[PDB]
């Protein structure tokens, strides 16, 4: 039952600058309300930056990170499971 | 106008295009994919009065925008005029299902759910129907306004 799937794929990075980031990721089975995309440093407890991306977009760009630190990059997709499961992220870390 | 939406304490339920067959007075119908922006809020007077707003836009022409906001009070003239049988809790849900139909629709399907929306000028009514073998149904129509 692969129709049933809620969580992007394969998010990754397709471009870069010092301080910017555009990442790309394959959209779940399951009709994308809108996404959710959070990233913060992977050196624990400060705060996870979130905005909000349209459902039919596959990509997004991300501004102003620290060059040479490390993001952990989250997406994940609103949809019909949303009301009663739990969110369910992909993620990557990502350098520079 | 009536409502007074907060808008800085907003929810987004619903944010993507729809394809929405676009009916205008001296033009030929379009089928075009049209942008939803579904949130709910409260008032800006009164955080005890909860809104449902819904905003519709295109990608290719970015002064188009049309707007509907039902407050939990309006919505008891709204589900008694339509024969509906949720409360104003669930309704945003039976909105957004309805839209997904029209997403997952394909030209072969029967019955096919269907958006649509007619434009007089200052007043716009959508509505989604669902066309049978016997009859367009609508399951839903609201009245928006432009801006």
């Amino acid at each position: 039952q692969g129709s049933v799937s809620s969580v992007p794929t394969k998010l990754e990075v397709v471009a870069a600058t010092p301080t910017s980031l555009l990442i790309s990721w394959d959209a779940p089975a399951v009709t994308v309300y809108f996404y959710v995309i959070t990233y913060g440093e992977t050196g624990g407890n400060s705060p996870v930056q979130e905005f909000e991306v349209p459902g039919s977009k596959s990509t997004a760009t991300i501004s102003g990170l620290k060059p040479g630190v490390d993001y952990t990059i989250t997406v994940y997709a609103n949809n019909k499971y949303s009301r009663w499961y739990g969110i369910s992220p992909i993620s990557i870390n990502y350098r520079t | 106008a009536q409502t007074g939406f907060d808008l800085s304490t907003a929810t987004t339920l619903f944010w993507r295009p729809v394809p929405v067959h676009v009916k205008q007075q001296d033009r030929e119908d379009v089928l075009e994919e049209l942008t939803f922006r579904i949130l709910t809020g409260v008032a800006k007077q009164n955080h005890n009065l909860r809104i449902l707003r819904i905003h519709i836009s295109s990608d290719s022409d970015l002064f188009f925008l049309h707007t509907l906001e039902v407050s939990e009070e309006d919505f008891q003239s709204l589900k008694n005029d339509q024969g509906i049988l949720v409360d104003f809790a669930s309704f945003p849900g039976k909105i957004i299902s309805l839209l997904e139909k029209c997403i997952l629709a394909q030209p072969g399907d029967s019955p096919r759910f269907q958006a649509v929306l007619t434009i007089r000028g200052g007043e716009s009514v959508f509505k989604i129907v669902e066309i049978n073998d016997f009859k367009q149904l609508p399951h839903i129509t609201l009245a928006f306004r432009p801006g």
